[PDB]
């Protein structure tokens, strides 16, 4: 795999660290959703949380919650304080994919494949909670609120979070690219031009022409106590039991869950070398 | 057998070293490849569900705007066969 | 023990790559079986579900199911789909070997020591299912279905699933070896020149010599919830208490479970090395 | 007793690393190695396995094939010697 | 197209090594860098806290020792908009 | 980052072990409290066990312990001892921060993520001990025991610690910076010159300006079964049940312990590289 | 510390071979015990299994098995069969230690560290069983047995035994240098010249001198459902309740339980490195 | 800033590694080194544990083989006092 990482930089002149990104580029989070729990009863994986998203005039997040009055925000420090004082509250449910993998109506992962995939965000500070709740809201956004004026201002949002972000912070890096992934399909379903068409979900491309209309059951075929927006447009994957039914076996599974903050294997340290 | 300091003496290297990997556990390097790869194809395969598109607009249109007059028909028997086309080499890619 | 792979490779002269493939060739997976567990009750081990392989024009497995008509196939794909539909379903347990381990009736692991060589095998797609299955199929094949039409389809397919798959895929590999070693095997105990005598396990290749009729004790003496085939020619460690007990004893313990597809260590990263 | 970066610049190098374990885990380096040298050894004992075939083999042609004539007995002695002796090698390597 | 050793004769390198964390898990380098980098900015924010107590001192001094007379009103409206000048300041680089 | 350290090494004029050193200062140890828990019962967190703490002619640490007469020492060796053969000992519970993290009357670290920052600390010999010891009682000494006195003895003792201690002894070194760094604030908070304003935790430096008298709510806002010193100068953290709910919670569950003796991974053996 | 063994390398004039061997030759096993269970219920250590051990011409170990008649010996493969199919047997546990730590009448090494020095034991092979059982005896040979005859075979065991084993063998060559530390302790402590002086446990050379008859208690205090051997003479640290309490709740407690032939760390794969 | 392969052409080193730990866990390198320091300080105390031996039978010998004549007890006095040199030499390096 080494010979075709360098077989890719020079047929395409790109450097290592291009080369790299290129790859790494490929992955992404989905099915972003918030994980409550009251002692070991059962468990509730909500993804509708956040109706509406708006931009502060010192580019700060906020929201309007489910159930909450039309033009009723609270900012994203307040969501995240009453989020972190609520003892059910566990944090965040993701599942890591390959952009190959989101097949629109399905994964292609196997459930018992897909069980492993998941891991636990508990957000370490306010930037970290904003990332997974514009994540969660992107998926389950409905055609009224795909408009230009919020895609201006989630891009806009979204370029002032990854200036503050280094390439080596590499969860919020993932959570970015998942965003930009999330926003640029969404943009390309409501037949507005994408910022970005690299950051279109390549079955996704395929499937808005290929099931546009009665599509033929052969092309249908290609793509086929969880509370998420049955009018997401980009949610659609949340529809599958072979989706949410690994969701809920993987929670309530006794052996320790992987932390989404330590998806990126680390080592910094002394290296000593004796030898004749 | 051994050859003591005396003989060939030992040199110690340090350094600092930092370590990251390059993507989140558990996908591996052969599955973000692979990714890559399917990405690629399905970036190139576009045009071939843009050229679907266009013959099912045009069989909408043939439909929507209209016998021992053959030429609606013709029309749509030709619309028909490019789509089937398009459709046959995209099935091809996705069911290898 | 690198200086044994250093004098192996200039005494022999094979190049590294060589000498390092001589060395993993002698590892396979032996005892594949489907698990099935209803909740917390009794758990399943079938290594019997398929009866009879074929390959279909497109060069993919068709399989005939245990208990289904003689002509009765159903395609690799349709069986995948349906295990994966199948609550109960686990995956394939399978024990990892040395070459030099399998001694015909018996393995030469002890049973507490057998425990620690399962792992759980949950396929990531089709070809990964198709190999588990056919190593199951291979292992417990009975003499009536152990001939050169079945031997020429088999080796057919393993060529081309051999030529979609490249080295760095350390456990289709794996898979494929064990399929290479069963096979061989099978065909030297139906006194059938195999296609690789290399491939042939070799207390097998003793085993048929010193076993073939009225064995004196000493001859025999080297060698000694569970459905298996007992006419399975390849099948016959199965038979052994200390292999049954340490599979089903392994599967009950609450310590987590390792992985197949997790086998071989693998690291992709950066690596920033600082000195004065 | 520090060297500042002025009088000992510092040099930081960067790669880009792929590390994979050549055997499935439990398996060591020494276990593999073990197994590629008694399948050697049972390689080379795939003669004694059949030369003790053979004699087996001559000893059923002897007896199904048939007294003051000694001639069968001679021959079953000279067999059934010739294959203890193949089955005492392939003992002491197998019981070591 | 494998190189056998006759044509490139392999090499074998031996070494002992020791490799020690910096850091005590789970504490990340960022973590560390970040807590260097905030640790900075607030050494040097301590001019700004000293300055706001001066004011803060200087206004109970003015309470302590005492109308058309308003020189006393005018040194308090100087030191409380100076701790608002410092308060502010802290308050920005607190809450970015 | 390792360009970072490059940049601060040069910039600083600062050898890399020095540049090394800087990062590393930053992490301490806090909220050091003695574990006792009998049988499955409910587990008590002690912070007060050390009223007093004494240096003896030989420099070792002696102590008077809660609860005992004025003057009545006992040595650090017996109290080790005594602990050591209670059955109900379990060690001490530290929690791992950055400087920048102590808040003062709060930590900024979510409680969720505090729940993977707790270790368990079971000393190895008598001067881990003492340390574990040490830090505690300086966490929670008062007002009355916070003299110039008790600052010169803990800080020759340390000096004693410092010298018998090398830098890849990575935990008696966490445990040693932890003392200078809640002795050092200790002796800020009570208005008497530190022995080194660098180990004043830097939100205490600013918080002892900024809270001195009626402080307005703005700035007293960006600081806001447990036994511990309620009159402690430097144990204000423990108030918090931001910080409380997260150790029982951490004790109570499961999953396997951190153990605080290996918070730094460490490797040491044979490398050999094979190459063509 | 890697500093620490090129002063030491070039100050012996010893290769890094040599200095590396040295260091690791200060590690050794004790408490060895065979270890039952009957499913949950009460477990048993039985370190006394072994009465006697005799040499076959073919240097072979037998065994007298505790309660059996005086010359009633059992071959160590007949012991290793029985032992493999006992469904109670879990293998032997042992304890890692420094030679620096064993203290005689006591260990020092605190109940709680002690803990974490557990390990199970699963002979993967015959050699592997005669090892542990031969610890086992030695630890627990009373002065009966403790003979010049019995001391001269078991070296001359130790010596076939050592020739059939390579360095890289970690787990055989910690066993059969405990072996050597127990046997050289046990000739010392009967007044028999050792075969090797440096393998006589540094704290007993001390104690046979200091406690020899009617010790002052200052010397005496620098040293202080198991079954062990009472008269045995190398076995005393058994007798401490801070050894035995530990070895049990380690059983009860430790989760996934290590390993013993998985304490030395390994590696061996491909390294490919990509830089511009 | 990135510089291209076209300038700067990457190279692959590739290379089969195999690591081993020098101790088994959870001992470290801190561990056995401070034992084998430890080890080497009592080897060397090995002379104390001795003459304390030889102090003690000269005492049996004087209190088994035998008033106004005190040449027995200016004996015993003499090997009382080096036993307890020793004693005290070897009391210092444990508790140290
Ligand atoms: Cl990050
Ligand atoms: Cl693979
Ligand atoms: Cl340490
Ligand atoms: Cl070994």
């Amino acid at each position: 795999s080494a010979a075709t990482i360098l077989k890719q930089a020079i047929a395409g002149d790109r450097s290592l660290v291009e080369a790299a990104e290129a790859i790494s580029q490929q992955t992404l989070l989905r099915l972003a959703c918030e994980v409550r729990q009251v002692g070991d009863r059962q468990p509730r994986f909500t993804a509708t949380s956040i109706a509406r998203v708006d931009v502060a005039p010192g580019c700060r997040l906020r929201f309007v919650l489910d159930g909450s009055p039309e033009d009723a925000y609270v900012t994203s420090e307040d969501y995240f304080k009453r989020c972190c004082g609520q003892s059910s509250y566990r944090g965040f449910a993701v599942a890591v994919l390959t952009a190959n993998e989101d097949h629109v109506h399905s994964l292609a992962v196997p459930p018992l494949v897909l069980l492993h995939r998941f891991s636990l965000f508990n957000p370490r500070d306010l930037l970290d909670f904003e990332l997974a709740c514009l994540l969660m809201y992107l998926e389950n956004c409905p055609r009224s609120h795909a408009t230009p004026s919020t895609f201006a201002k989630v891009l806009a949002w979204l370029g002032v979070a990854g200036r503050r972000t280094s390439p080596f912070e590499r969860v919020r890096c993932l959570f970015l690219r998942s965003c930009h992934w999330v926003l640029n399909t969404l943009m390309f379903m409501v037949h507005v031009k994408p910022f970005d068409d690299e950051f279109v979900l390549p079955h996704w491309y395929m499937a808005r022409y290929l099931l546009a209309n009665n599509p033929p059951p052969v092309l249908s075929a290609l793509f086929c106590c969880v509370a998420y927006n049955p009018a997401g447009i980009m949610g659609s994957c949340w529809a599958s039991e072979e989706v949410r039914a690994p969701l809920v076996y993987w929670w309530l599974s006794e052996t320790p869950k992987r932390q989404t903050s330590s998806l990126f294997y680390q080592f910094c340290g002394s290296l000593e070398v004796l030898f004749q | 057998a051994a050859v003591p300091p005396s003989e060939a003496e030992p040199r110690l290297q340090e350094a600092l070293v930092v370590v990251n990997a390059l993507l989140p556990a558990p996908i591996t390097l052969d599955d973000a490849l692979g990714s890559l790869d399917d990405t690629r194809r399905l970036v190139k395969a576009r045009a071939l569900a843009r050229t679907y598109h266009a013959c099912m607009v045009n069989l909408e249109r043939l439909a929507r705007h209209h016998t021992i007059d053959g030429a609606v028909a013709a029309h749509q028997d030709k619309m028909r066969r490019l789509a089937d086309t398009c459709m046959a080499t995209i099935l091809q890619m996705y069911m290898s």
